[PDB]
């Protein structure tokens, strides 16, 4: 009955000098969407370093023991049998 | 005093024909920039065709795109600008037939 929506921005959160980053986004949709995380066109799967979570309309990434090469642009990508809606957002590890 | 800046836009995004794509993007500045989604140096206005939908708010864009059709696949550029500069960035949509 209704397509996708970012409530909020995608965000992506990291302390300085910080080992861990938290991306995070609201999203709506009717059904309920399956959300999934992209980065250089390839699915974010989880593992030891890279979590995933969803908590009602609230969707996680976390990522753990940052390394130079996670850098660069995360798409969260939500998806239902009407439509799909697309957000990125950039990590910068130092 | 602070130039705009489009925090991250997809270079690319695919879409199958009739479904409703939304692409939404986050943005900084002082002033709050303008805002701008463009088709080959043109300005597209919310409502046209009664299928495409823009959406502002102070820190995020959202172009919509209702009932997707083949015609739609193409290059959209978001701009934004404000008293101390600009930026801009492409998103490249694809339709899948």
């Amino acid at each position: 009955s209704s397509a996708p929506r970012f409530l909020t921005r995608p965000k992506a959160f990291v302390v300085s000098v910080g080992k861990d980053a938290t991306l995070s986004c609201q999203i709506v949709g009717n059904p309920t969407p399956q959300v999934s995380w992209e980065k250089d066109q390839q699915p974010v799967a989880a593992g030891a370093r890279f979590r995933l979570a969803q908590d009602g309309d609230l969707y996680r990434l976390t990522i753990l023991d940052l390394a130079l090469g996670d850098s660069g642009q995360y798409v969260c990508r939500a998806r239902n049998a009407i439509g799909e809606a697309f957000a990125a957002v950039g990590l910068q590890v130092d | 005093g602070i130039p705009p800046k489009i925090e991250a836009l997809p270079s690319d995004i695919s879409i199958d024909e009739g479904k409703v794509l939304t692409v939404a993007c986050a943005f900084t500045g002082e002033p709050t920039p303008e805002v701008t989604w463009s088709c080959g140096g043109r300005k597209i206005h919310s409502q046209e065709q009664g299928r495409f939908h823009i959406e502002n708010t102070d820190d995020l864009t959202t172009l919509i795109i209702m009932d997707v059709q083949k015609q739609d696949g193409g290059l959209y550029t978001l701009s934004l600008g404000n008293e101390f500069g600009s930026d801009s960035a492409t998103v490249n949509i694809h339709i899948r037939s």
